[PDB]
């Protein structure tokens, strides 16, 4: 439960604090925690594995719709709407999280 | 578009050069991943994988080989180590950028991951190379070789080197095995063999074993430290052989086991015991060499000198047992094989002597008057020796004879001491043997009871001491001499005889006059209390008739066997007690009454097996064994009508070995006698098979 | 002069043993035969 | 509809520990007495920082082992009393 409590606190940092990293997938500047992102593997390789480490971040690629759900998942482990599924799968291929890929596949199977 | 992926691949590959080189910046990782991400989606991810492999190989060939070759002169290991660290670092970071390919295309194409691929390239272009590997292997051999000599070397470098080989081996360890592992084992092997050859010059067992044990610890350390455990296990086996197996028996005779046995060096033997405990058949060769010595020493003890004191003979063997028992307790750590070795050794030389049972029957000397606990342990040791003996029946007969003597003379320290010996005999023998001894005790209970009954009879009707003997239980001269008895004692014995006839119906009184003495008086200048055999008593009675009595003359009237009339030679004995020749007994020897004999105490007892006795006693043993097996064979032949000769002799000897080992050749003769006496009947199908005939 | 005193007579008394059956029990004991009417 | 969820992040917390082992992205460095780099994000979440988030941010080398370990994965009793953490309190009481 300690890891879960720590996790809850990490995202609560929801308090507009420690949001050193700023993701940009479509010109829009959304905020995120660099170290916390480096715990979840595109982000892991974005900073710790990144060479220009100077990303505190232009993801570009997929749209924010999918990325918003991707971020909504990496925080509090909660992903996936009927209108927001295929793009999330594509975004789940950019970020190394198969959970979202699996989730979208099951959702597509369902609908 | 193929040109688009080509251009984006070039950008990614140019950035890959950066990720691979020490400098790592000047680019946005996201772009790089995007390149790889799009390429995989554009069916060019595997194309990128091959290109990545190409630059990885190029780096490990152009930016590595030359660098480590510049260090062939010196610090090759350190330069190679640094290159390996740099390579591994480059592999993980390029992987953390080309991860998407491993995520899908690498597992799809069923190929290895970026890092795995990089390591394979390294163990093909750098490590495990045509020359670089050998340079590393030899320098590691040189490193451990100096470590073997004690030369302080950088064990960290050796450890890093071997560990690096393990990492290159990945899932397997073949890389290290085919790089330094196998060379190290053979190099260490000759290292120990040279050490053992150098030791062969010292020719001293103790220091050899001590430093060998130290070598085991020191060498195994050199391994678990910088050579890990993969090479340690083989070493534990290699060093043990190249250092000890070659001298498995050499160390035994090099100080030495027998040297330790002679000086009772239990501490040195303990080290040798442990040294060969970890050696296959190491204890075996030590045991057989020890048994060889124990055989020699025990045979020397068994070998008679003149004949040797039965007490000393048994005690010598008891002392021999105690020494090796302590050796097993300490040096051989109660090893079961060593125990079995010593046990068989004693069972061997002990039986070589047929007088061993007679000599052990030692027990009589102990029973014939240390504390009770010390005596108990002495009896126990003799019992342990009795266990080694196979002549159980012979010992029982010899002991029961001595027991009967002590019982008749009622001089045993305590019947309880006898009871204990009898109980111990029962544990190591049959109830038959015990019943004989038990019956002897019952007889004594009757004798003392009947004696008082006769005294009560004397009081009722208003110093004879009859000792009734139970038939069988007590062995007696096949033929009682039936000599005349002094009238007063004889008349009194007739009264006890008629008393016993009435008291015990269907029971006679065969007087064994030869057994028993009396308080005979004799003129001495005054009389004295002389303890003489009933035979010597009748002689003095003749002296009452005639002061001058000749050997033959006394026989003509006492009716005593000329040999037993012994009595006259003992009575004369040496003319103090009686004047006869001083000791030699002959017919022409006339005996004159002697009064010169004297003593401070009025009571003076008068002195009263040899080759003849021992011979007849052993013959009795043989005759008993003869009838014994004959009965046993018929008994089982009756139980199992059909019994094949070999089967019959096998089961018979097996069921009888407990008390004695029946000789099969004589068994067959007795078996043939049983065949003649109906019973065994040779079958037409197999004469060996015998059918029982009531 | 030489008169015997306190004579320790030793007389082996004898029947004046287990029957074949028992010989081939000890508890069993002896027209006298060792071990429903007397024969 | 069926928005599927998975709390496998419990490799988020694991990665932060490996990030610490890798000695990378250490936003802050704790001056034990000696220095020991740490991550304020975990520290603030594990114990309420108030301190780091309370701008107490001007101190890159904030001046101060059993606690930090537990976070990513006699004196401990005193530290737990000073900085109230129920899990550490229970663990030290059990020990």
């Amino acid at each position: 439960q300690h890891s879960q409590a720590l996790l809850r606190g990490l995202l609560a940092l929801d308090s507009g604090i420690l949001f050193d990293v700023v993701l940009v997938v479509e010109g829009r500047h959304i905020e995120a925690h660099r170290i916390l992102l480096a715990a979840s593997d595109y982000f892991r390789g974005m900073f710790a594995g990144g060479l220009k480490m100077e990303q505190e971040v232009l993801i570009h690629g997929v749209s924010y719709n999918a990325m918003c759900q991707i971020l909504h998942f990496i925080y509090t482990s909660e992903l996936l709407s009927l209108s927001n599924v295929q793009e999330t799968l594509v975004a789940a291929c950019q970020l190394q999280i198969p959970e979202i890929i699996h989730f979208c596949c099951d959702f597509l199977m369902s609908w | 578009d193929e040109k688009y992926v080509n251009s984006i691949w070039d950008l990614l590959k140019n950035a890959i050069q950066e990720i691979q080189r020490k400098n790592n910046s000047g680019l946005s990782f996201e772009e790089l991943y995007r390149n790889a991400y799009t390429m995989v989606l554009h069916k060019h991810g595997e194309k990128l994988y091959t290109g990545l492999r190409e630059v990885v190989t190029e780096h490990l060939i152009n930016k590595v080989r030359e660098d480590v070759l510049n260090s062939l002169n010196n610090n090759f290991l350190q330069t190679l180590n640094q290159a390996w660290n740099d390579h591994q670092t480059a592999m993980v970071m390029i992987r953390d950028i080309l991860m998407y390919m491993d995520r899908v295309y690498v597992q799809q194409n069923n190929v290895e991951n970026v890092y795995n691929l990089g390591l394979i390239i390294f163990r093909d272009q750098v490590v495990r190379y045509g020359c670089i590997r050998d340079h590393l292997r030899q320098t590691l051999l040189d490193m451990i070789a100096r470590e073997r000599k004690g030369e302080v070397v950088d064990r960290g470098a050796i450890r890093n080197a071997c560990q690096m080989l393990m990492i290159l081996g990945l899932e397997g360890r073949s890389v290290y095995e085919e790089d330094f592992e196998a060379p190290f084992l053979e190099m260490s092997a000759e290292f120990f063999q040279m050490e053992s050859q150098k030791f062969l010059a010292e020719n001293s067992a103790s220091v050899y074993i001590k430093k060998v044990e130290a070598r085991i610890n020191e060498e195994i350390e050199r391994v678990m430290h910088c050579l890990d455990k993969s090479t340690e296990e083989p070493i534990v086996k290699v060093v043990e052989r190249e250092l000890i197996s070659k001298h498995m028996k050499t160390i035994v005779e090099m100080s030495g086991l027998v040297h330790m046995l002679k000086n009772g060096k239990t501490e040195d033997l303990g080290c040798m015991y442990k040294l060969f405990s970890r050696v296959p058949n190491g204890l075996k060769t030590m045991c057989e060499c020890m048994s060889s010595y124990l055989r020699e020493q025990g045979k020397a003890l068994v070998s008679e000198e003149g004949g040797k004191n039965p007490v000393d003979y048994i005690q010598g063997l008891l002392d021999l047992k105690s020494r090796f028992d302590r050796f097993l307790l300490e040096s051989f750590n109660n090893d079961r094989l060593f125990k079995q070795t010593i046990a068989g050794d004693f069972e061997y030389f002990l039986n070589l002597n047929s007088r061993s049972p007679e000599y052990l029957s030692f027990i009589d000397d102990k029973l014939k008057k240390l504390t009770e606990q010390e005596v108990e342990t002495i009896l126990d040791k003799a019992m342990v020796l009795f266990r080694f003996m196979q002549e159980k029946d012979v010992f029982e007969r010899y002991y029961k004879q001595h027991l009967a003597r002590r019982l008749l003379t009622n001089k045993s320290v305590s019947d309880d001491s006898e009871k204990n010996m009898i109980s111990k005999l029962k544990t190591e023998c049959g109830c038959q043997f015990t019943s004989k001894l038990e019956g002897m005790f019952r007889d004594m209970s009757i004798s003392n009871t009947t004696m008082d009954e006769f005294r009560q009879h004397l009081q009722a009707t208003g110093d004879l001491t009859v000792r009734v003997l139970t038939t069988g239980y007590w062995p007696t001269q096949s033929a009682t001499p039936k000599c005349n008895i002094p009238p007063a004692p004889r008349h009194a014995f007739e009264i006890f005889r008629r008393f016993y006839l009435a008291k015990h119906s269907g029971r006679q009184l065969t007087l064994q006059h030869h057994m028993g003495s009396a308080d005979l008086n004799a003129t001495f200048y005054r009389k004295h209390i002389l303890q003489v055999s009933t035979f010597q008593m009748t002689i003095l009675m003749l002296f009452n008739n005639r002061e001058k009595y000749t050997f033959e003359e006394i026989q003509q009237e006492t009716d005593i066997p000329e040999r037993e009339l012994r009595a006259l030679q003992s009575l004369a004995c040496t003319q103090r007690v009686l004047t006869k020749k001083s000791k030699e007994i002959e017919n022409g020897h006339i005996f004159t009454v002697n009064d010169q004999f004297t003593s401070k105490l009025h009571r003076v007892k008068i002195q009263t097996e040899s080759d003849p006795e021992r011979k007849e006693t052993r013959q009795k043993v043989d005759d008993d064994r003869k009838h014994e097996i004959e009965a046993a064979i018929v008994r089982i032949m009756k139980s199992r009508k059909k019994m094949q000769h070999n089967v019959l002799v096998a089961e018979v000897t097996q069921q009888l070995k407990a008390r004695f080992l029946p000789s099969p050749v004589v068994i067959k003769k007795r078996i043939e006698g049983l065949i003649e006496r109906e019973y065994l009947a040779r079958t037409p199908e197999d004469r060996k098979v015998y059918t029982y005939v009531a | 002069r030489f008169e015997v005193k306190k004579w320790n007579a030793v007389a082996l008394w004898a029947w004046d043993d287990l029957c074949i059956e028992c010989q081939a029990s000890e508890e069993c004991t002896v027209h006298a035969f060792h071990f429903q009417v007397c024969p």
